[PDB]
C-alpha cells in the first residue's frame, strides 16, 4: 500500500554532517510533498521543511534553513536531508511523511534516531540493588552507545520485569530493571541480572546478594 | 511567530465523546491554517487523522471528525475506543511554516486505575566505593499514566540531580517510569533521610530511607 521507508539509525560527532534518505511506495512520488520532522526527546515535534519532487519547489523552516538541505531523486523516489554542523541540539528522530494540499503528513515513516555525541564505546558498570514480595534490581550505569539488553536468570525470569528506558547522564547512559519475586523465593532461589552490551561486547552477570 | 496550544491532558471512557481543541497566538484558527491532527502510539508510531481542517486521512475511523468552532480547530471522538489513547498533535500552516502545538494525552480508560508501586533502593556498597552514589526510585503499574516525581533530601526540596523517565507502556498497559538522585559519595554521607514522592491523581505516596 503507501510506504515511506526510512535510513536506519547514526551516531555522529560534533562538526560533522550526515545524509538521511526516505524512499517512498505505493503512490506517484511527484504528486506529493515529502515533509520533515524532527522530535527531540521533550521538545515536541518542530517542522523543518518540505519538498515538492515533481518542480524540487522547497520551504523551510528558518530556523532550519542553515542546517538542512533538502533534495529528491526522482528516478530513484528518495527524498534526502543533510543535516550539518551538528551539535548536541541534534540528536532527535527524525520522521519523513508525505503531504499534499492542505496536509503535511498522512503517511509516516518510521523515524531515524540522530545522536550526536563527544563519547568514545565505554561498557556498563552494572550495581546489584537489593533491599536488604520482594523487588530486586539492577543498575546499568555510564554505557555508550545504545542499546543494552537485560534479561533475568539468563530468561528464566521473565514475568514481573520492568527495564526502563535509558536516561543521559552527562554523556552516557543509565538504566536499570527490576524484578519482583514472592519473598520466599529469595535468598532461597539466587536472582541474576544477565547484562549484555554488544558495541564494546560486554557481558556480564551479577547475581542480587542480601544486604 | 505563533503559538500553538493545546490541552496537555484529557480522560474520557469507551463509548464517551471527547473534543480536544487547537489555538493559536495570532487570534482565530481559519480555513487557510488548514489545520491537522495526527495520532502518536508507542514506539513512534504516527498516523496522520485529519488534513485540511476537516479530512480524514485515508483509512481512519469515522467517529474522528475535526471542525473549527469558533476561533478554535477541533479534533472530536465520537464514541472513544480503548486503542485511541495515544497523543495527538494539531499542527497550523502559518506564515508558510506548519506550527505545533504541545500535544494533548488522552486517556481512555480501558481499565480501572491502578496507584503506583513505588520502590526505593540505596547506593550499592561497589557503587559507593567508586565515591558515586545514585538512588533509583522506580514507579510501576500506575494508570492513567501521568505521575510527577518529587526528591527530598533531609526535608528539602531537591532540583538538582534528578533525572526521571517518561512514562512508559507496560505489556499489561498500565505504566511505569524510574527517577534517579546521584550524589558524590561525600554528599551522600552528609544526610540523612532520602525521600521519592511520587504524586499520581492527586494522591501522593512516599518513599523514604535513612542513611544507616
Ligand atoms: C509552491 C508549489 O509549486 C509547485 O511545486 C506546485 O504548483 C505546488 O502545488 C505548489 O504548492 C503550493 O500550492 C498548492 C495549491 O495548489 C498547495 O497545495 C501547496 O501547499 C501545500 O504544501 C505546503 C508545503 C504546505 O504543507 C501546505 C499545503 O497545502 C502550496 O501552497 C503554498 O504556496 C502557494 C503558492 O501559490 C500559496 O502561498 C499557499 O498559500 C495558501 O493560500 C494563501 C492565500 C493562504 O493565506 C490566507 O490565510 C492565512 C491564514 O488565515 C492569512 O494569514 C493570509 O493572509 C491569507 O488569508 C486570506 O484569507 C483571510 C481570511 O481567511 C484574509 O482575508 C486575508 O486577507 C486573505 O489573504 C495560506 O494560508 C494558504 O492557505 C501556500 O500554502
Amino acid at each position: 500500500e503507501v510506504q515511506v521507508q526510512q535510513s536506519g539509525t547514526v551516531l555522529a560527532r560534533p562538526g560533522a554532517s550526515v545524509k538521511m534518505s526516505c524512499k517512498a511506495s505505493g503512490y506517484t512520488f511527484t504528486n506529493y510533498w515529502m515533509h520533515w520532522i524532527k522530535q527531540r526527546p521533550g521538545q515536541g515535534l518542530e517542522w523543518i521543511g518540505a519538498i515538492y519532487p515533481g518542480n524540487s519547489a522547497t520551504f523551510y523552516n528558518h530556523k532550519f534553513r542553515a542546517k538542512t538541505k533538502l533534495t529528491a531523486v526522482t528516478s530513484t523516489i528518495t527524498a534526502y536531508m543533510e543535516l550539518s554542523s551538528l551539535t548536541n541540539e541534534d540528536s532527535a528522530v527524525y520522521y519523513c511523511t508525505r503531504g499534499g494540499h492542505g496536509y503535511y503528513g498522512d503517511y509516516w515513516g518510521q523515524g531515524a534516531s540522530l545522536t550526536v555525541s563527544s563519547a568514545k564505546t565505554t561498557p556498563p558498570s552494572v550495581y546489584p540493588l537489593a533491599p536488604g514480595m520482594v523487588t530486586l534490581g539492577c543498575l546499568v550505569k555510564g554505557y555508550f552507545p545504545e542499546p543494552v539488553t537485560v534479561t533475568w536468570n539468563s530468561g528464566s525470569l521473565s514475568s514481573g520485569v520492568h527495564t526502563f528506558p535509558a536516561v543521559l547522564q552527562s554523556d552516557l547512559y543509565t538504566l536499570s530493571s527490576s524484578v519482583t519475586v514472592p519473598s520466599s523465593t529469595w535468598p532461597s532461589e539466587t536472582v541474576t541480572c544477565n547484562v549484555a552490551h554488544p558495541a564494546s561486547s560486554t557481558k556480564v552477570d551479577k547475581k542480587i546478594v542480601p544486604r | 511567530q505563533a503559538v500553538v496550544t493545546q490541552e496537555s491532558a484529557l480522560t474520557t471512557s469507551p463509548g464517551e465523546t471527547v473534543t480536544l481543541t487547537c489555538r493559536s497566538s495570532t487570534g482565530t484558527v481559519t480555513s487557510g491554517n488548514h489545520a491537522n491532527w495526527v495520532q502518536e502510539k508507542p514506539d513512534h508510531l504516527f498516523t496522520g487523522l485529519i488534513g485540511d481542517t476537516n479530512n480524514r486521512a485515508p483509512g481512519v475511523p469515522a467517529r474522528f471528525s475535526g471542525s473549527l468552532i469558533g476561533d478554535k480547530a477541533a479534533l472530536t471522538i465520537t464514541g472513544a475506543q480503548p486503542e485511541d489513547e495515544a497523543i495527538y498533535f494539531c499542527a497550523l500552516w502559518c506564515n508558510n511554516h506548519w506550527i505545533f502545538g504541545g500535544g494533548t494525552k488522552l486517556t481512555v480508560l480501558g481499565q480501572p486505575k491502578s496507584s503506583p508501586s513505588v520502590t526505593l533502593f540505596p547506593p550499592s556498597s561497589e557503587e559507593l566505593e567508586t565515591n558515586k552514589a545514585t538512588l533509583v526510585c522506580t514507579i510501576t503499574d500506575f494508570y492513567p499514566g501521568v505521575v510527577t516525581v518529587d526528591w527530598k533530601v533531609d526535608g528539602t526540596p531537591v532540583t538538582q540531580g534528578m533525572e526521571t523517565t517518561q512514562p512508559s507502556k507496560q505489556s499489561n498497559n498500565k505504566y511505569m517510569a524510574s527517577s534517579y538522585l546521584t550524589l558524590t559519595a561525600r554528599a551522600w554521607e552528609r544526610h540523612s533521610s532520602y525521600s521519592c514522592q511520587v504524586t499520581h491523581e492527586g494522591h501522593t505516596v512516599e518513599k523514604s530511607l535513612s542513611r544507616a
